[PDB]
């Protein structure tokens, strides 16, 4: 789940 | 009795998250063609999605947990998250004459009625409780950080999280209602009809993707299509 961690993670 | 001041932080927080998090007024109004109506559909979707990930992100305790356990919530949440803020802007944001025009304009489109009559019934329900912003976003995050969902390895560390959230919301429906004493147990009774909507939402996904329409690959990742 690429797109999802990415919205997740980033500052 | 009242909110202590621990309590108004916790609330003022969530709002400012809550408030970081809004469409444009400019889609809002605007809300066309048959193909294009598809399309329109495809952004809505994905639109809650980025702002629903954005809105849990920041909600307090979120980040300390583990990062399997925040997946699952969000992709357990995602369709009843989506239809109580579409609930806040309908009875809220946009007036009385104007949510009218957006079920005939949603009807005379592809989606099932299914799908429509229920949506409706609930948007009706909710808008009867006549709700303030403050109930909206804690009603949102509580649905959120539901321990109950699918996947969930620690659910007393998701229980820790939403315990405090359901506490804030309790008092502000006695100081905001207090003719009403049932109002908390009729927001949290609105909870079991939302819950309905994760099964209309797979049948309307599986006739998507044979009436040959696009998803968008946020919309894959979320709900496994
Ligand atoms: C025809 C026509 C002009 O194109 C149009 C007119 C009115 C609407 C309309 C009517 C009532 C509620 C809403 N919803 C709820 C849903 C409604 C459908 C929904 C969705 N369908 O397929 C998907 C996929 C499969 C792609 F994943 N998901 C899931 C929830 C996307 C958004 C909002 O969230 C809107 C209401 C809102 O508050 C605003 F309109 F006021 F902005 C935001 C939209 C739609 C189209």
């Amino acid at each position: 789940h690429q797109l999802l961690r990415y919205l997740l993670d980033k500052d | 009795m009242e909110l202590t001041p621990d309590q108004q932080t916790l609330l003022h927080f969530i709002m400012d998250s809550y408030n970081k998090q809004r469409m444009p007024q400019e889609i809002t109004n605007k809300i066309f063609s048959a193909e294009e109506n598809f399309l329109i559909l495809t952004e809505m979707a994905t639109n809650h999605v980025q702002v629903l990930v954005e809105f849990t992100k920041k909600l307090p305790g979120f980040q300390t947990l583990d990062h399997e356990d925040q997946i699952a919530l969000l992709k357990g949440s995602a369709v009843e998250a989506m239809f109580l803020r579409s609930a806040e802007i309908f009875n809220k944001k946009l007036p009385s004459g104007h949510s009218d025009l957006l079920e005939a304009r949603i009807r005379n489109s592809g989606i099932s009625d299914e799908y429509i009559t229920p949506m409706f019934s609930f948007y009706k329900s909710i808008g009867e409780l006549k709700m303030t912003q403050e109930e909206y976003a804690l009603l949102t995050a509580i649905v959120i950080l539901s321990p109950d969902r699918q996947y969930i390895k620690d659910r007393e560390a998701v229980e820790k999280l939403q315990e405090p959230l359901l506490d804030v919301l309790q008092k502000l429906c006695k100081i905001h209602q207090p003719e009403n004493p049932q109002h908390f147990a009729c927001l949290l009774g609105r909870l079991t009809e939302l819950r309905t909507f994760n099964h209309h939402h797979a049948e309307m996904l599986m006739s998507w993707r044979v009436n040959d329409h696009k998803f968008t690959p946020l919309l894959c990742e979320i709900w496994d299509v």
